[PDB]
Protein backbone atom coordinates (compact mmCIF):
# COMPACT_ATOMS: atom_id res chain seq x y z
CA UNK A 1 0.00 0.00 0.00
CA UNK A 2 2.75 2.49 0.86
CA UNK A 3 4.62 1.73 -2.36
CA UNK A 4 1.37 2.24 -4.28
CA UNK A 5 1.10 5.58 -2.45
CA UNK A 6 4.71 6.44 -3.39
CA UNK A 7 3.81 5.71 -7.01
CA UNK A 8 0.83 8.05 -6.63
CA UNK A 9 2.88 11.10 -5.63
CA UNK A 10 5.28 10.01 -8.38
CA UNK A 11 2.28 10.31 -10.73
CA UNK A 12 1.63 13.88 -9.50
CA UNK A 13 5.27 14.96 -9.83
CA UNK A 14 5.79 13.61 -13.35
CA UNK A 15 2.75 15.38 -14.88
CA UNK A 16 3.94 18.95 -14.23
CA UNK A 17 5.32 21.10 -17.04
CA UNK A 18 6.13 24.74 -17.81
CA UNK A 19 4.80 26.54 -20.88
CA UNK A 20 5.50 30.29 -21.18
CA UNK A 21 3.43 30.12 -24.37
CA UNK B 1 -22.58 -38.03 19.46
CA UNK B 2 -25.48 -37.50 17.03
CA UNK B 3 -23.81 -34.40 15.58
CA UNK B 4 -22.93 -35.17 11.92
CA UNK B 5 -19.50 -35.44 10.42
CA UNK B 6 -18.69 -31.89 9.24
CA UNK B 7 -18.32 -30.53 12.76
CA UNK B 8 -16.51 -33.75 13.70
CA UNK B 9 -13.84 -32.74 11.18
CA UNK B 10 -13.98 -29.20 12.59
CA UNK B 11 -13.58 -30.64 16.11
CA UNK B 12 -10.52 -32.73 15.24
CA UNK B 13 -9.15 -29.73 13.31
CA UNK B 14 -9.45 -27.66 16.49
CA UNK B 15 -7.78 -30.50 18.43
CA UNK B 16 -4.91 -30.19 15.95
CA UNK B 17 -4.84 -26.49 16.88
CA UNK B 18 -5.00 -25.35 13.25
CA UNK B 19 -8.51 -23.89 13.65
CA UNK B 20 -6.76 -20.49 13.41
CA UNK B 21 -4.90 -21.14 10.17
CA UNK B 22 -7.91 -21.31 7.84
CA UNK B 23 -9.37 -17.88 8.73
CA UNK B 24 -5.81 -16.48 8.64
CA UNK B 25 -5.16 -17.84 5.14
CA UNK B 26 -8.43 -16.75 3.54
CA UNK B 27 -7.90 -13.40 5.26
CA UNK B 28 -4.56 -13.30 3.45
CA UNK B 29 -5.77 -14.38 -0.02
CA UNK B 30 -8.16 -11.45 -0.59
CA UNK B 31 -5.45 -8.92 0.29
CA UNK B 32 -3.07 -10.92 -1.92
CA UNK B 33 -5.35 -10.68 -4.96
CA UNK B 34 -6.11 -6.98 -4.49
CA UNK B 35 -2.36 -6.31 -4.22
CA UNK B 36 -1.96 -8.33 -7.44
CA UNK B 37 -4.32 -5.88 -9.11
CA UNK B 38 -2.46 -2.92 -7.59
CA UNK B 39 0.97 -4.15 -8.72
CA UNK B 40 -0.30 -4.99 -12.20
CA UNK B 41 -1.55 -1.37 -12.37
CA UNK B 42 1.91 -0.34 -11.21
CA UNK B 43 3.45 -2.19 -14.15
CA UNK B 44 1.30 -0.54 -16.88
CA UNK B 45 1.76 2.89 -15.30
CA UNK B 46 5.51 2.12 -14.98
CA UNK B 47 5.49 1.67 -18.75
CA UNK B 48 3.66 5.01 -18.93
Amino acid sequence: KYLLADCNEAFIKIKMAFRPG
Amino acid sequence: ATAPDSQRLKLLREVAGTRVYDERKEESISLMKETEGKREKINELLKY
